[PDB]
């Protein structure tokens, strides 16, 4: 007798999950398109500064080879070496003085770290 | 908050413990991800922090972890669980991740799993009588709403069936109490710590039969599951239960299937940490740790919800002196202790009433709550059953031929008690039926021996024979 | 690979330096002669290696190479009719390579590489293949051994070999991505093999022993523990289970036990018949032997290897019985290795994770739907050897929390040579209520009721024994004497079973039902007669009791006629008494 | 009387075992502190 | 009977379609809002 | 032939000393410790590491110092020299002669720990050893390749039974059916913790009957170093294996007072500071005892055998003590002595009921003894157990209440105790023991012998106890 209620509840839950997943996929596709926009240098600069101030005494800052040109001056003023790392994309990475600690600011990390907190906001905006 | 700091530099991996040196920014108690070379992510909690290194207890097996490609990253400083009213009808695993295939839930609050103490000033006195339908519990070991009443089981005793039956049959009696007549049901939170597939299959099948899986949250840590994940399961369950009860006015019934397994996990961690043990190797802080779980039940002034706990634990060798039952009984508000002797005789539920107890019983029985004769009837039943057991011991050494008439009446009472009050099978007995049976049984004794029952009650209820009920 | 050097040797524990990068629970070769061991601790640049071989004669500075891979078994055609050691090394090959003694360092493949296998494809090119499917079949010993996809492998088939004779190493199928699927694959022994879903045990595990098969049953995917002191009959019980049970395959695991028992199995089973398929018994048996005087740490490997092979045959759709000869010796191995680690011990010096390991091992039992969609089960019977017979000990109590049956062996019964010597007061089974429908549809509609009646009679006799001894057999009443004598009959006519007798060693369910019905009919008639005034001595002097005595010795084919005759005779003899 | 004697012997054995385990633990921890002082002070 | 199950399936699918359309209504607005929120 | 000495001793406490630069000292290597006085005492490497190597010293460390002591390597693995000339000799448990005769010349140097026997190489014990004692030869037959212990007590005559079995043990090839030629039979006698008195007794008992000529005696005193006791069983079993599997001998090995062995094992372990087991005994006691007991057996393709008769004394007569308990878990049965039979003045005081021989079924019958052996043994067991049950039934109703069958069974039990068990120093043959058994059974009616086939009853029933 409760089978119908269970089926309806499962359908509603999976539908809401599908809408949320669509939102997340769209935000992913948008974030990966950020570099092409003319404001990308500002984003790179701010992320690099956040990483540097979040890793006191950092030895070196690692960024995409195509992105270090936007970081040529910032590294010199802060006195930290730069390195070319093709694997990292749309993000910056920092390596500590000890060499055993590092900080990553890749936009995917930010997305998948703040998604849990922003899920309530997405839910209340979609189905408020 | 929005950035990922990764700690390479692990110096030690042995058993459940991991040491990471330069992690001076990890908070005490924080939750971390351990990423190995192959990319598998495993969890863990910080249980010691210093400028030298941080001790991390891992929540999974350490196979494949190396000191070169393994890294530790932070998830959060305080272990919190996302909590939504839409958790009802969902099945989660020990660490609270879905295992039913449905999408992860959207939280309304993220509450710490440890929780906080309930202020004694805020607490309300539990006074609502819950009818379980089992005479030994209802009449002699009454359960109220807002109580911690565990079941003390054995290796092969049917405690799981008793828990399933209590969940199936539980209800308040608004008619007998005088308060508003409402038929709101219980919301059942079910925490399985190291449960076998047989027991879990039984529980799931029973709940599906009763249609209670819609109003139940399940946190399942099986026997093949990691052992150190059991530290978090009861705390996640109680976080959910407290949320529902004291923010959405639910009456929550929480079942913690095997607390022995939990205590074993605690011992594993403590032994790894060189903690000074108490008795039988269990950590010295086991009492406090168990109180952090059991004391998360009750009722609060100015709110309509409640939390009720029915923990189930297996006494290792049917030993009540073992640390786990001992500390639990020192913490909880009574216990229902099963008996293997009654089990062998075929009595179900095999509940021995002499070692059982319900502290809060007097708050939920009497005039205006169940019935005026309740308390004195229970006291008299205990007296008569104790006399019967003593007379059995006397016969074991002297033989039936020497027994006086009153002694034989008490023996017959004990046997009839075991066969008609304790033994009920799967049957929902209203408190009135249970009192009627108790009275029919006490009628086997002369009027004057009922020293614990007031004269007026004796006049109003004594005399009916047991044949009037059956046959 | 990662290369190091021995830094410290102490018992079976070797510490290797310069092993940074080595992973936990990864095999390594210790010493010049490449002794096999597993890593169980990582500290700095060092790795703690537990060795599955003798460490005498090793020196500091010797090489230690890590293999990068955990402890695994080779799963493929060639395991049946075979005897293996703890780490799956064929003992016949070891013998014919190194003589009557076991010498450390032998490198031999578990599956013979020079044998040709008749192979029949069942996958066409271009068919999608997922973990657990059957690519083809091969005849092994009268079994249709199915060649499986490794559990964690998915892909599409590019080429399939044709029907013919191939060795194990032959790639019999190649996926579109280049992965080569052979007749065998490896699997870590500490990871349970995946399944689609678990099922509720609803079919009996027929053991051939009346007490176990009647009073304390076990379902086909269930778990049983059989603790007892020495001399009680654990080994004989397990051998009888391996000889007469209805499992398609049996995997016998002798951990830390006598070698004469493995020799007995090997000498005897090749000249015994399979209960169902009718072929030699060995063709359905896998023997894992790590005797008492073999390396201690190999006991753990033996347990895990046995359970993994059992899981494999379950994944081929068989019903598999796993017999662990002594889990106590596995616990002892854990205790020794923890002593070398300097871990803080739980009760009686066992490590505090003993219960978790036992639980993981026993939880691999169950009736399941296989990844290929077929039905399979693994039934684990676990022997326990408590010190001094004390059942309050950690291994027994940690086993009692996970097993569904508890076959308690008793020294008192074993000393009076009453075998199987199962204490029926302190034993229990949790599959009695689940198997009732099967009993009703396969033995008789009233089987459960008669079984309950016999249990009740046994309980009543146990009660009356106290007064009998305290007061004297004669002083009792008369019906009580009937209860006592009928309990005697039940014990010495139904519960007893001679595992060495040609006929009594095995007993069908119908035979047990027949004996039970005969006893109960006798009891009812005797009660009536006592009411009628017949004396006890007259009842006991009846000759029909002797016919009930020899019932268990009657052959199965001859037994229904014997049962009809005895049923007629009980009435005929007890009516004329008047 | 023999039964009670056997029970007494069993209980005494269990208590002696618990005492031995406690002594072993105390030795381990005392060695731990001594080694700490000797090596890292 | 199976008529009740068929009705339940029909209503479940109708509810799924309705919620999907309700999402379609403001999916892009929600995506923009969350994008603005994540950025400083 | 050159030797390397290590002077880097840095620690000496208890039985351990540490050597600094001992990287080439193998694990399990035997060493020689030479002090300034010039005395040389031996030791063993129990742990080895880059920082130092730990050596356990066989004797007391008195007189050792960190300035003059040197350590040298003797051999990588403890070996022993074995020759066939050992027959007729005595040694001390290290192999050194103690009989005042020149030392033997070895034909081989065998490691004493020994390698494990592969199960595939063993063959089933299937032949019996005539011990000369009726209880053992009928009720608890000893089978060639078995390991059947004797469980004794504080004051019971374990030494006497050991000496008697060694003196009387034979192989009886005539009964084999094929009439095979006589096969060699030796007796290796391991004695541990034996006092001076018992050693004198055993020397006298082996010299009196000339059995010493076919025996190798390894005798260890109670004042000898503790580790010597550990090696004694391994030296004895090495000799036994050599003889059996390179000279086609049938060696019977008698190990006496294994309780003393377990006491020594506990002493050494506690010295090594290991986590204790049930009653202070090492957690590995079971494995150590298996490494001894699992060396008995018979191999496929060899005509020799090794049979072991360990002898134990149960503390407080407690069968649940770790020593008898672990021995029972390893061995293939048990012979148990009873104090009741001793207070009755019965020798040997073997109680048939709690005794057992697990391998008996496969070493009695046609071609091995004779066809009545198993049925007669089972029937004797039934009759004696029934008699004992009736005897304890007489503590209620009294003799006057017993029936005729009860009287017959009590009388049989008493006569059984008086004749079948009580045999003094007689060397009863298997045939003689079976005749005595049949005569005792003939007291009971022909119809009550439910376990004996009618043919055997007809053939052998009826003989009275005329032979006294
Ligand atoms: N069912 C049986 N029928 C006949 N004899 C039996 C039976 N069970 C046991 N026995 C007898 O008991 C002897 C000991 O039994 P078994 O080898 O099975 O012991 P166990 O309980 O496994 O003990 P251990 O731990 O010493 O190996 C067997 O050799 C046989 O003599
Ligand atoms: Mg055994």
């Amino acid at each position: 007798e409760s089978a119908g209620e269970l089926l309806v509840a499962t359908a509603r839950t999976q539908a809401r999950g599908e809408v949320l997943e669509e939102v997340r996929r769209r935000v992913r596709e948008a974030l990966e398109a950020l570099p092409q926009k003319p404001e990308w240098p500002e984003v790179v600069r701010k992320l690099a500064l956040e990483a540097l101030e979040a890793l006191p005494g950092a030895k070196a800052l690692v960024a995409n080879p195509e992105d270090l040109p936007h970081l040529e001056a910032l590294a010199r003023e802060r006195g930290v070496e730069l390195q070319a790392e093709p694997a990292l994309r749309l993000g910056v990475r920092a390596v500590g003085a000890e060499g055993k600690t590092q900080v990553e600011n890749s936009l995917l990390a930010r997305l998948d770290r703040a998604w849990d907190a922003l899920s309530s906001k997405v839910a209340q905006a979609l189905w408020g | 908050d929005l950035l990922k700091k990764e700690y390479t530099g692990i110096t030690y991996i042995s058993g459940p413990l991991l040491f990471v040196e330069n992690a001076k920014d990890l908070a005490y108690g924080a939750i971390v991800d351990i990423k190995d070379g192959t990319g598998r992510v495993r969890g863990g909690q910080v249980i010691e922090v210093s400028e030298e290194y941080a001790v991390i207890q891992v929540f999974e097996e350490t196979t494949g972890l190396d000191l070169a490609t393994t890294s530790v990253s932070l998830v959060e400083d305080v272990a919190r669980l996302g909590v939504s009213k839409e958790m009802l009808g969902r099945r989660f695993n020990g660490i609270g991740k879905p295992i039913d295939g449905l999408p992860p839930i959207t939280p309304e609050k993220r509450l710490p799993i440890t929780g906080l103490p309930l202020n004694p000033v805020a607490r309300r006195k539990p006074e609502q009588f819950i009818q379980t339908g089992i005479s030994t519990i209802d009449v002699m070991n009454t359960l109220v709403r807002g109580q911690k009443l565990p079941i003390f089981s054995g290796s092969g005793l049917p405690a799981n069936e008793i828990a399933a039956q209590i969940a199936r049959q539980a209800t308040v009696r608004p008619d007998l109490s005088g308060e508003g007549e409402k038929e709101e049901p219980f919301a059942v939170v079910f925490a399985a710590m190291g449960i076998t597939q047989r027991e879990l299959s039984y529980f799931i099948q029973e709940f599906e039969r009763t249609g209670a899986l819609s109003r139940s949250v399940l946190f399942l840590n099986k026997a093949d599951d990691p052992t150190i994940e059991r530290i978090l399961t009861p705390r996640m369950a109680l976080t959910v239960a407290e949320y529902l009860a004291f923010e959405h006015d639910y009456h929550v019934l929480v079942i913690l299937t095997d607390m022995t397994n939990y205590c074993e996990a605690l011992r594993e961690i403590g032994a790894a940490r060189e903690e000074i043990p108490g008795r039988r190797g269990y950590p010295g802080y086991m009492y406090t740790d168990l109180a952090t779980i059991y004391e998360r039940a009750g009722v609060v002034e100015g709110k309509k919800g409640s939390v009720t706990q029915i923990p189930i634990l297996s006494m290792p060798d049917d030993d009540r002196t073992h640390p786990i039952p001992d500390l639990t009984g020192y913490i909880t508000e009574g216990q229902i202790q099963l008996s293997r002797e009654l089990h062998r005789k075929g009595i179900y539920p095999p509940i021995d009433p002499l070692p059982s107890l319900s502290r809060l019983m007097n708050n939920g029985v009497g005039k205006g709550k169940t019935r005026e004769d309740h308390k004195q009837v229970s006291d008299q039943l205990y007296s008569a059953y104790a006399n019967g057991v003593d007379i059995r011991k006397l016969v074991a050494i002297i033989g039936e031929d020497a027994l006086t008439e009153n002694d034989r009446r008490y023996l017959q009472f004990a046997d009839a008690f075991e066969r008609f009050f304790i033994n009920q099978g799967q049957q929902n007995r209203s408190i009135e039926e249970s009192l009627q049976i108790a009275w029919a049984l006490l009628s086997m004794l002369p009027q004057g021996e009922l020293k614990r029952i007031s004269k007026d009650h004796i006049g109003k209820y004594y005399g009916q024979k047991l044949e009037e009920i059956w046959g | 690979m990662i290369q190091g050097v021995i830094q410290k040797i102490a018992g079976p524990a070797v510490i290797a330096k310069g092993m940074l990068g080595a992973r936990m629970y990864d095999i390594c070769k210790v010493g010049e002669e490449g002794l096999v061991g597993e890593i169980i601790r990582l500290d700095g640049d060092t790795a703690f290696v537990q060795v599955y071989e003798d460490t005498s004669g090793l020196k500091v500075g010797e090489p230690v190479v890590s293999t990068g891979l955990p402890l695994a078994v080779e799963l493929g055609p060639g395991m049946l009719n075979g005897i293996y050691d703890g780490i799956q090394r064929p003992l016949e090959r070891i013998r014919e390579k190194t003589g009557i003694y076991i010498t450390r360092g032998v490198v031999v493949h578990a599956l013979d590489r020079e044998k040709k296998w008749a192979w029949t494809p069942m996958v066409k090119p271009g068919d999608e293949v997922r973990g657990g499917m059957v690519l083809g079949t091969v005849p092994e010993f009268g079994f249709t051994h199915k060649i499986l996809v490794p559990p964690d492998v998915r892909g599409r088939v590019k080429e399939v070999k044709p029907a013919g004779e191939y060795t194990v190493e032959e790639p019999v199928v190649v996926l579109e991505d280049g992965t080569e699927l052979k007749m065998y694959h490896t699997w870590p022994v500490r990871r349970a093999r995946p399944v689609q879903r678990k099922l509720d045990p609803n079919t009996p595990f027929l053991t051939g022993m009346r007490i176990l098969d009647v009073l304390f049953p076990v379902a086909m995917g269930g778990t049983a523990a059989i603790p007892g002191p020495f001399g009680a009959g654990k080994s004989v019980t397990q051998q009888s289970l391996a000889k007469w049970s209805n499992a398609d395959v049996v995997v016998y695991v002798g951990c830390g036990e006598r070698g004469n028992e493995m020799t007995d199995v090997l000498v005897e089973f090749p000249e015994l018949t399979d209960p169902k398929t009718g072929g030699p018994l060995m063709h359905r048996t896998v023997l894992i032997a790590n005797t008492s005087n073999m390396p201690v740490a190999a006991r753990e490997a033996s347990i895990y290897v046995g359970v993994t092979i059992a899981e494999y045959f379950r994944d081929q759709g068989f019903s598999v019985a796993l017999m662990a000869d002594s889990t106590s010796r596995w616990a002892e191995a854990l205790r020794e290795i923890s002593s070398r680690l300097e871990e803080m011990p739980a009760e009686e010096g066992y490590p505090p994770y003993l219960a978790a390991r036992l639980a993981a091992f026993y939880e691999r039992a169950g009736k399941v739907i296989t990844l290929g969609g077929e039905e399979g089960a693994v039934t684990i019977v676990g022997a326990v050897s408590p010190p001094g017979g004390d059942m309050s000990e950690p291994v027994t109590q940690s086993t009692l929390r996970i097993v569904g049956a508890f076959w308690r062996l008793d020294a008192s019964l074993a000393f009076r040579r009453h075998f199987p010597a199962i204490n029926w007061n302190g034993s229990y089974s949790l599959f009695t209520s689940a198997l009732d429908p099967w009993y009703r549809e396969n033995v008789a509609e009233d089987y459960p009721e008669l079984r309950d009646a016999i249990s009740e009679l046994l309980q009543r006799e146990a009660g009356l024994q106290e007064i009998v001894q305290l007061v004297g057999p004669d002083a009792l009443q008369d019906a009580e004497r009937l209860v006592i004598e009928v309990g005697r009959i039940i014990r010495e006519d139904f519960l007893q079973q001679n595992a060495y007798h040609e006929v009594d060693a095995y007993c069908s369910m119908k035979k047990a039902y027949g004996i039970m019905k005969m006893i109960l009919a006798f009891y009812k008639e005797a009660e009536a007669a006592i009411k009628r005034g017949v004396s006890i001595d007259e009842i006991l002097q009846l000759p029909v009791l002797e016919r009930i005595g020899r019932a268990r010795y009657v052959s199965e084919e001859e037994f229904p006629a014997y049962f009809e005759e005895a049923m007629k005779e009980i009435q005929g003899a007890f009516k004329a008494l008047a | 009387i023999p039964g009670i004697r056997a029970q007494i012997r069993f209980i005494q054995q269990v208590l002696e075992q618990r005492e031995r385990e406690d002594t072993f633990r105390l030795k381990r921890i005392k060695g731990k502190i001594e080694a700490r002082e000797a090596e890292e002070e | 009977t199976e008529a009740l199950l068929a009705r339940y399936r029909e209503r479940a699918e109708a509810e799924a379609k309705a919620v999907r359309e309700k999402a379609m209504a403001r999916l892009d607005e929600a995506v923009a809002l969350v994008l603005k929120e994540v950025l400083p």
